[PDB]
């Protein structure tokens, strides 16, 4: 599902869907782009931290 | 042989499988490896389009202390040495499809082949 990390010329990475900011999510997961919208699916509702 | 070949990153898988330290699919494994707890990333060679390999190499040697690495072939036999087990009359007897990307999580254990491990890939 998660190959969206956009990681240029060996090997810098430049991690794309910019990342939840919860403790529980450790800089692991991502945020869903849907509408008004970036979501955390990993707590399974709750955040709109949105851009 | 005289000790082992290439036979250490399997202790280290097994270690890994039996208590639980395999971020084991690369979705898994990146979610270890943006987090600090990745100081092992063992990968395969023969995958399509080379840019999940690119991810895993790129995600695995990026400038941030973190760069784990040893290498290792073919995907379905790195998954038997990771996490996945259905023994059933233990001559390999599975329906398995492969892993191909797996993450040891700290490890949770040491010396020869560990310790050897860590010896080998942080000084040569």
């Amino acid at each position: 599902v998660l190959s969206y990390y956009k990681v240029d010329a060996e090997g810098k990475v430049t991690k794309l869907r910019r990342e939840c900011s919860n403790p529980t999510c450790g800089a692991g997961v991502f945020l869903a782009n849907h509408k008004d919208r970036l979501y955390c699916g990993k707590c399974h509702s709750v955040y709109k931290v949105n851009a | 042989a005289e000790v082992t070949i290439e036979d250490a990153l399997k202790v280290v898988l097994r270690t890994a499988l039996v208590h639980d330290g395999l971020a084991r699919g690369l979705r898994e494994s990146t979610k270890a490896l943006t987090r600090g707890e990745a100081l092992l990333v063992v990968l395969v060679s023969s995958v399509t389009e080379a840019n999940i390999i690119k991810l895993v190499e790129g995600l695995a040697n990026d400038p941030e202390n973190k760069v784990p690495l040893i290498k290792v072939a073919d995907a379905k036999q790195l998954g038997e040495w990771a996490g996945l087990g259905k023994i059933d009359r233990e001559g390999n007897a599975r329906k398995v499809v492969g892993a191909s990307v797996v993450v040891v999580k700290n490890w949770g254990a040491e010396t020869d082949e560990l310790s050897m491990i860590m010896e080998h890939f942080s000084q040569q």
